[PDB]
């Protein structure tokens, strides 16, 4: 019978070496995003055919930023995986992971909506397991 | 090749660039090239 996938809780943690993370990430331009004032940026990460999990890392230079994760089922249904909340990722590297509920696309949302006066620089990286 | 949930427990507990690189070498984790990801902007 059809059933609705049970969606695993995501994991979130931090690690201290932010300077080294950004230096590593800086080595590729496409891994550095500018989020203007009042702007929200969405990074789409499709589930890989051979993948079990998505792992993410992110950090910012001088200010906090909103971070949330959503899963888009391939109008289309959208599930809230990590509720959007401001993180101090200028202080530490924020990392997390989530198990694939099925086939689809993750949306990593970097939400600057609340900032009237500040652009943000976002350094990020994503991997998958099998 | 360990289970995905094992990789997860390791990275959650001991995370470092060194541990990441090791996991990457073993092919336990595979990097998504960032140039292949669709990035959207909205106000």
């Amino acid at each position: 019978m059809e059933s609705l996938p049970v969606i695993a809780a995501p994991s979130m943690w931090t690690r201290p070496q932010i300077k080294d993370f950004k230096e590593k990430i800086q080595q590729d331009a496409d891994s550095v995003i500018t989020v203007g004032r009042g702007e929200v940026v969405t990074v789409r990460v499709p589930t890989h055919e051979e993948g079990s999990y998505l792992f993410w890392e992110f950090a910012t230079d001088n200010y906090d930023i909103g971070f949330g994760v959503y899963f888009e089922w391939t109008k289309p249904l959208l599930d809230e995986i990590v509720p959007v909340y401001r993180r101090d990722c200028h202080e530490e590297v924020y990392a997390g992971s989530h198990q694939y509920p099925g086939r689809g696309v993750y949306l990593l949302k970097f939400d600057n909506s609340y900032s009237l006066w500040r652009s943000k620089s976002v350094y990020y990286r994503v991997y998958y397991t099998r | 090749t360990p289970a995905p949930d094992a990789i997860n427990d390791l990275l959650r507990s001991v995370d470092s660039q060194e541990v990441r690189d090791y996991c990457q070498k073993k092919g336990w984790i595979v990097i998504h090239p960032s140039n292949e990801l669709v990035v959207e902007k909205h106000i």
